[PDB]
């Protein structure tokens, strides 16, 4: 599988998209940018124009103005302009994301100190996943030869480490997924950045987060809500496959 | 010269505040450079559970130097403790008692042409209680606390359960600590308030009181509304802690999310209390600087009170990805960007100051235009953070980071050497020495730039906040910031050298106005330093 949601050494952008929803904040993202990159470009031209063409040396006397109600006019009304058009794309990507459609598949996570725990409902499945590297796995969340060779085994290298987990969750290709998310004991919060989804995972609540992946390969997250000695240390792995594979891993768990 | 401490007059005590928040300042920036010093580079280097096994002094020292990994057992604990004292430090016992405690006691009197505070004697109480909550923070440091170390690890803002679940009493020290801030600053409130209304001098309406003055005012606003909330938030966590009850707790039937709007119903307006000063400033530097009066006088105070106002119905924003509602997201995203308008427009203001003035390009009006720069690339990422659907990638990432210490951080940071330079003369009766006020400026300048610029990056690529060690392909960048932070902090150092020599050997201030005549308030018609008792 295509290590495919990961940072990249030096990036500067999003990580790449693998959902519909993804593709939306990145477009929604882009064209703020550009409206952000103007005004901000605008605002420091306008600051080094003014020193340079106000210096003292250059306008000895100054003027002693303080309105100009046409312009002040035009610069309240232009940013609520901006600000409406932006809303205007920005809500229904909104409403996009946050209703929860009819699932193919449904995982509820659980979030502890400091792991993630994975059930399957409709396939009786539940197991935990813990990062390379941690304890769990005979570490001590730092890189090591043993720590290599797991990542190794696992079908990753030593640039995964933080990142891959002992066990993945694996959901088929092109299908809605809907995760619950709670945490057990603290707050914790579950991501994946390729998937544009990220939701808390809170004691005693059990919320919703929904995406379609649309290629098949390997993409971490990393826990979102600081949660203790160990936060920085119990990532996510999802592994989207064909409707195969993911058939054929759920065999691989089933009991007779 | 201990009877500074015991003074009751607004002038000593605004010295006071400004020299205790600079000294808090300087141990809160050491914790920036540790903290980068570890960032600067993948895997963990200096803080190595190895090091617990020596004493607190042979610790410490053998911390600073780096290890091999494969000599160092992360110790995450100590990260979360450094980033907690950071970001507490500085949002309670930093920024607000320079600007609201140093600026705002020593100069609004002066402004409205008051003598002193209403209440001298609850003025230098207020002091004290700083003093007293800054000590209980950093005594928390030391105490026994989470995984049976010293100190909290629990971020600045105490999210439950985890606030509430770290072991020891190093928690408690904190919630202590913030408990003594709050009345601190609620005291300055009521005296700045008081002052405000009643004690101007006759002829000073309303709509002729200087803009900095109305800016400590709002803020003092703010402060009486939105501490009393945080006071009841922190309560209900100690309670939780050691009293039996379980607000926060749901096996008890408690919600953690509860604690979260009530914390962020205070925490909103404290980023508006901690820039509105600054605000103020700015103004009074840019009209001197600029030799032109102030564009829209009465829109730069409506603007304040509407922000101001406002700045109640937000807070949600900061909890987009807590499980709010398509509906309570949906609001809280309209009302954010409303307070942008009126908060972005006053960049607008500034630059129609300067614009057809005679402008000098001295130290304080380079913080200024600095300012202007920064608090510009901070608002701008706001705009991308306000629309929720957009935040779901960003939020508790270092987008994020870079964002707040764009707008808030290097905001009310350069405003207060804006105020520093503008005001050391008219404080002390010795002068700066101008090349060495512009070093400072450009060293920072170049340096805050370099540290938060990367974090967008680092952010766009889903690097999480809190995190003691991060995926190798964060390198680059993290790299790049912490060099940045270095730089930064040799001019603070330089900084700290350039204020030593000005109160030691700077120039003789000899004039009461060393500036123009443009800088038309009223400290500027008295001595410099002002006498014991003005007006
Ligand atoms: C100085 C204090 C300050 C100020 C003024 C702002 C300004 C803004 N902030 Fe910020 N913010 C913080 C301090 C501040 N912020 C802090 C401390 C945090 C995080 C705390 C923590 O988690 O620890 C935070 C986090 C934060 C979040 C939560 C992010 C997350 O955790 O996921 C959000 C989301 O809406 C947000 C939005 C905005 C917006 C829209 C603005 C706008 O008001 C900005 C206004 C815009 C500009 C100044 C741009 C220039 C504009 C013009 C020149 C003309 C006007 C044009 C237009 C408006 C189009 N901020
Ligand atoms: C005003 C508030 C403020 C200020 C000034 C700063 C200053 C700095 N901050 Fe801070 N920061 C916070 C508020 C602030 N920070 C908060 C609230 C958090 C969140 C904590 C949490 O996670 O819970 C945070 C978190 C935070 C992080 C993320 C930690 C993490 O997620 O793990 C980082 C990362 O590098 C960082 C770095 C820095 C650096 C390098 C500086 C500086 O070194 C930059 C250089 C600036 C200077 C050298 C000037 C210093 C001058 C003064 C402070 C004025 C002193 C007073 C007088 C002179 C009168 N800060
Ligand atoms: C959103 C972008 C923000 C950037 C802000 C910088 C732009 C500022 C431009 C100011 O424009 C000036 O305003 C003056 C006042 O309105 C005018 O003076 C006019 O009006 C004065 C009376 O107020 C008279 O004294 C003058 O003779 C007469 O020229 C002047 O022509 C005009 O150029
Ligand atoms: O105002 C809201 O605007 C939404 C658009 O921003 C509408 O959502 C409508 O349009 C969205 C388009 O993305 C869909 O996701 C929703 O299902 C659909 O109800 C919604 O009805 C309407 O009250
Ligand atoms: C004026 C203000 C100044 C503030 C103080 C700034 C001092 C910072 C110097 C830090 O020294 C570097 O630390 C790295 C660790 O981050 C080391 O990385 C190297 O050594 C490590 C082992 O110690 C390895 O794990 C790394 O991968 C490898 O690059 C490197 O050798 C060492 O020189
Ligand atoms: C670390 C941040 C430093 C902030 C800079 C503060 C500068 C203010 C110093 C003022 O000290 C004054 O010195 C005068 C004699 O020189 C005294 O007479 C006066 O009573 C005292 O108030
Ligand atoms: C850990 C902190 C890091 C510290 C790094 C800072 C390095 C300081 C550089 C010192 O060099 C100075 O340069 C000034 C600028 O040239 C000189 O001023 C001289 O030149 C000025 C003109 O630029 C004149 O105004 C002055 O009167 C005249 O003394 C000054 O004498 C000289 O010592
Ligand atoms: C880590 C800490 C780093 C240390 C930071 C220290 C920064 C403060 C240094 C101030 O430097 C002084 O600046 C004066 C003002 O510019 C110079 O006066 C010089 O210039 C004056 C103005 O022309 C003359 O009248 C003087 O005689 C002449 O000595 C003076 O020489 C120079 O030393
Ligand atoms: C391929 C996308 C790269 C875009 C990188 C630029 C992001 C910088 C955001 C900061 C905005 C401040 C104006
Ligand atoms: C359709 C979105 C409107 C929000 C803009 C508020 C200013
Ligand atoms: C082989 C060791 C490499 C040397 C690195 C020097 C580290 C300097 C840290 C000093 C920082 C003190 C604030
Ligand atoms: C955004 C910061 C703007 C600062 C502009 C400084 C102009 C260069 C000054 C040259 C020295 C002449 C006095
Ligand atoms: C009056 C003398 C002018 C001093 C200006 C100092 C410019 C130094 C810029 C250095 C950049 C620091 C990284
Ligand atoms: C690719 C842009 C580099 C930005 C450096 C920080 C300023
Ligand atoms: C900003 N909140
Ligand atoms: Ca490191
Ligand atoms: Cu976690
Ligand atoms: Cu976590
Ligand atoms: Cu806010
Ligand atoms: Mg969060």
């Amino acid at each position: 599988l295509e290590i495919i949601g990961r940072p990249q050494p030096g990036g500067t952008g999003f990580q790449p998209s693998a959902s519909p929803v993804a593709t939306q904040i990145h477009w929604l993202d882009g064209f703020i940018l550009v409206i952000i990159a103007a005004i901000t470009i605008f605002v420091t031209l306008l600051i080094l124009y003014a020193v340079w063409r106000f210096h003292e040396k250059r306008n000895k006397v100054p003027a002693r103005f303080t309105h100009n109600s046409p312009l002040e006019i035009a610069w309240t009304i232009v940013p609520i302009v901006i600000l409406v058009a932006i809303g205007a794309f920005s809500l229904p990507v909104l409403f996009n994301q946050q209703e929860i459609p009819e699932a193919d598949v449904t995982v509820k996570v659980t979030g502890y100190q400091w792991y993630w725990g994975y059930e399957y409902p409709d396939e009786e499945i539940s197991f935990e996943s813990y990062m390379i590297g941690s304890p769990a796995t005979g570490g001590d969340n730092r890189m090591s030869p043993e720590v290599e060779q797991q990542l190794i085994e696992a079908g990753y290298s030593r640039d995964e480490f933080l990142l891959a987990t002992d066990t993945a969750m694996v959901v088929p290709v092109n299908k809605t997924v809907v995760v619950q998310v709670t945490g057990a004991d603290v707050i914790h919060s579950w991501t994946v950045p390729a998937f544009g989804v990220k939701q808390d995972a809170v004691p005693g609540r059990l919320a919703q987060l929904w995406f379609r992946a649309e290629r098949e390969g390997i993409f971490f997250g990393q826990c979102s809500e600081l949660c203790g000695i160990s936060h920085a240390y119990m990532p996510i792995t999802v592994k989207v496959v064909s409707e195969e594979a993911y058939a054929a891993w759920l065999e691989q768990h089933h009991h007779h | 010269f201990t009877r500074w401490f015991m003074s009751t007059n607004h002038k000593d005590i605004g010295v006071l505040y400004l020299f205790t928040g600079g000294l808090v300042g300087l141990i809160s920036v050491a914790f920036t450079v540790y903290m980068r010093m570890e960032l600067m580079a993948p895997g963990v280097q200096f803080m190595c559970a190895e090091h617990l096994e020596s004493g607190l002094v042979k610790g410490f020292f053998q911390s600073l130097w780096p290890s091999a990994v494969e000599n160092c057992t992360p110790n995450g604990h100590l990260w979360n403790v450094m980033i907690t004292g950071h970001g507490i430090l500085m949002m309670f016992f930093v920024v607000i008692p320079a600007l609201f405690g140093g600026f705002g006691n020593y100069f609004m009197p002066l402004h409205i042409g008051a003598p002193d505070m209403a209440f001298p004697r609850m003025n230098n109480l207020s002091y004290w209680l700083y003093v007293a909550g800054t000590s209980l923070a950093v005594a928390s440091l030391f105490a026994p606390g989470g995984n049976g170390q010293l100190g909290s690890g629990i971020g600045w803002v105490l999210y439950p359960p985890l606030s509430t679940s770290e072991s020891g009493y190093s928690t408690d020290l904190a919630i202590f600590a913030v408990h003594l801030s709050g009345a601190s600053s609620i005291l300055g409130a009521i005296n700045m308030i008081t002052t405000f209304l009643n004690m101007r001098a006759p002829g000073m309406t309303m709509h002729k009181v200087p803009l900095f003055a109305w800016s400590i005012f709002v803020t003092a606003w703010l402060i009486l509304l939105a501490l009393p909330v945080l006071a009841g938030a922190i309560t209900m966590l100690l309670t939780d802690r050691n009293f039996g009850t379980t607000f926060f707790q749901p096996s008890g039937g408690g919600d953690p999310v509860l604690y979260q709007h009530i914390l962020w119903f205070f925490g909103h307006p404290e980023v508006y209390i901690i820039v509105l000063p600054a605000f103020g400033i700015v103004s009074h530097v840019i009209a001197t600087f600029a030799k032109k009066p102030i564009f829209g006088y009465l829109p730069m105070v409506y603007a304040m009170v509407a922000i101001g106002v406002l700045g109640f119905v937000v807070w949600a924003h900061h909890m987009y990805t807590a499980g709010l509602s398509l509906t309570q997201q949906s609001y809280f995203m309209m009302a954010t960007m409303v307070i942008a308008v009126p908060t972005g427009i006053k960049i607008f203001s500034w630059i129609a100051t300067m614009w057809g003035g005679s402008i000098e390009l001295k130290t304080p009006m380079l913080w200024a235009l600095g300012f202007l720069f920064l608090f510009t690339v901070g608002g701008v990422t706001g705009i991308v953070l306000s629309q929720a659907s957009v935040d779901r990638y960003y939020h508790d990432t270092y987008y994020v980071v870079a964002h707040f210490h764009y707008v808030m951080s290097l905001g009310a940071v350069f405003g207060i050497f804006a105020g520093i330079y503008f005001w050391i003369g008219k404080m002390s009766g010795r002068q700066y020495p101008e090349w060495a006020g512009k070093l400072h400026f450009w060293m920072m300048f170049v340096g805050a730039n370099l540290t938060f610029f990367p974090q967008h990056f680092l952010g766009r690529q889903g690097m999480p906040r809190r995190y003691i060690d991060y995926p190798e392909a964060f390198a680059t960048w993290n790299f790049v910031s912490s060099l940045g932070a270095f730089l930064s902090f040799a001019s603070f150092l330089f900084f700290l050298g350039v204020i030593f020599y000005t109160l030691t050997r700077g120039a003789r201030v000899t004039a009461n106005n060393y500036w123009n005549e443009h800088a038309d308030t009223l400290e500027w018609t008295l001595t410099s330093p002002p006498p014991e008792h003005t007006f």
